């Protein structure tokens, strides 16, 4: 098991963790995290990004207080930190079924706005435009909803089973994706409001499902214990599956700076919670790592770099190109 | 039964022999039928029924039985519809495996020879 490459410690347990994707205008990465009670905004840099930082640096941008558990955490792309117009946007999912929008100056002006209408618990949400005006939700009343900035329900795709993850496509227009519990990923038209296409897991239940944002022909899953690779359009079946963990698999990430790797996530479990990095390449993980307990998996937008959320802790694993 | 051009006709008769060897058959009922093509019958004495096998004009199954004018209707099951309702929100896919997967819906050595 390799130690982790950073460690930061938080003031409680970290149960989901997303980098933003998005360009900010800063110099610093920014990354959001969400307690038992809470959501922080901090921007990280890191030595390999520039030499003056030794290691980590670390910075708590703003808290938001949730009064919920988060369990997904969403950035619109028109978060921005120029000084000119400084705009944090961000939407979050607890617990209690709703969808929270805040959105800050970075200063005195913090606004929060809740949605309502799940009758399920959430168990993932996206900005769905690349304008980020439309959030798109899945969860556990097997619907996947489509919201604008002012709570009104836009669109309403009914599931076969629990919604359990949804991507919005990275240069396609209009493409939603939704992973079902059952091993069903669909992909809709928000325009037509059609379902264009399937892909079928071999395993069951589909926990996460991730876009390759370097080769957009790519899905990568976990289901079950395995990690499953599509190749669109030529198959509706894996081109790859294989083993991720040996007890469920739950998170699944592509890398944002290499369409040949990608990070998994085992269950909350008694083994403390592997991470495992894999590369296409090679037919075992090229680097295992130990959370001792750990919600929430993302990559950095330009590193090679993921980060997991743990006990009290955010965990980072820099992975040799 | 007595298959005739316009109608079908079953009679139902008792054998009876005389105390000079001299056989003669009683008539206990006849039973018109309609335009319906005869596959089989058969007849039951614990019952005393006639149970009686059809197609119609339409080739659909027809099964009917009869205490021997009135014949007692087998509903029996319809073929699977020919067009599929796929609703805007529905995968096409789905709906289609959903129904030939069906209980009862389709039979395996169709698919098999399909494919």
């Amino acid at each position: 098991a390799s130690n982790a490459t950073y460690t930061v410690d938080c003031e409680d347990y970290v149960h989901v963790v997303e980098f933003n994707p998005f360009d900010s205008g800063e110099a610093g990465s920014l990354l959001a995290y969400g307690g038992i009670s809470y959501v922080v905004i901090a921007s990280c840099r890191f030595q390999e990004e520039d030499s003056t930082v030794e290691g980590i640096e670390f910075k708590t941008l703003k808290t938001f207080h949730h009064g919920e558990r988060v369990v997904a955490i969403a950035w619109s792309p028109e978060t921005r930190c120029d000084a000119l117009l400084p705009l944090l946007r961000f939407a979050t999912a607890a617990g209690d079924k709703k969808i929270r929008i805040f959105t800050s100056d970075f200063q005195d002006k913090n606004e929060y706005k809740v949605i309502e209408g799940h009758s399920g618990y959430i168990n993932d949400l996206v900005f769905c435009s690349p304008e980020g005006t439309d959030i798109a939700s899945v969860g556990d009343d097997h619907t996947c909803r489509i919201w604008d900035l002012d709570g009104k329900q836009i669109a309403m795709f009914i599931l076969r089973s629990p919604g359990m993850s949804v991507a919005w496509h990275p240069e396609g227009a209009f493409k939603l994706m939704v992973a079902e519990k059952t091993g069903t990923i669909r992909f809709y038209d928000l325009t037509t409001h059609q379902a264009i296409l399937s892909l079928e897991s071999v395993q069951v239940p589909l926990m996460s499902a991730d876009w390759c944002v370097r080769n957009t022909l790519r899905i990568g899953a976990v289901a079950g214990n395995d990690w499953i690779i599509w190749e669109m359009p030529r198959s509706s079946y894996p081109q790859d599956n294989k083993p991720a963990h040996a007890d469920r698999a739950r998170m699944f990430r592509w890398s944002k700076c290499n369409e040949n790797v990608f990070a998994t996530t085992g269950y909350p479990g008694k083994m403390k919670s592997q991470i495992a990095i894999h590369h296409l390449a090679h037919p075992q993980p090229i680097l295992i790592g130990t959370a001792p307990v750990g919600s929430g998996l993302s990559w950095h937008r330009r590193l090679p770099l993921c980060v997991v959320g743990g006990y009290r802790k955010l965990f980072f694993w820099l992975t040799e190109m | 039964y007595l298959h005739t051009p316009k109608q079908g006709q079953f009679c139902v008769f008792q054998l009876m022999c005389a105390e000079s060897n001299r056989y003669s058959l009683d008539h206990i009922s006849s039973i018109f039928t309609n335009q319906e093509t005869l596959i089989d019958f058969t007849f039951t004495l614990t019952s005393m029924d006639i149970w009686a096998l059809w197609l119609d004009d339409d080739n659909q199954t027809v099964v009917k039985h009869i205490n021997f004018g009135q014949w007692n209707p087998v509903f029996v099951n319809p073929l699977p519809e020919d067009d599929l309702a796929i609703s805007d929100e529905q995968e096409p896919q789905e709906a289609y495996l959903e129904c030939l997967f069906a209980p009862g819906r389709f039979t395996i050595a169709a698919v098999q020879k399909a494919i």
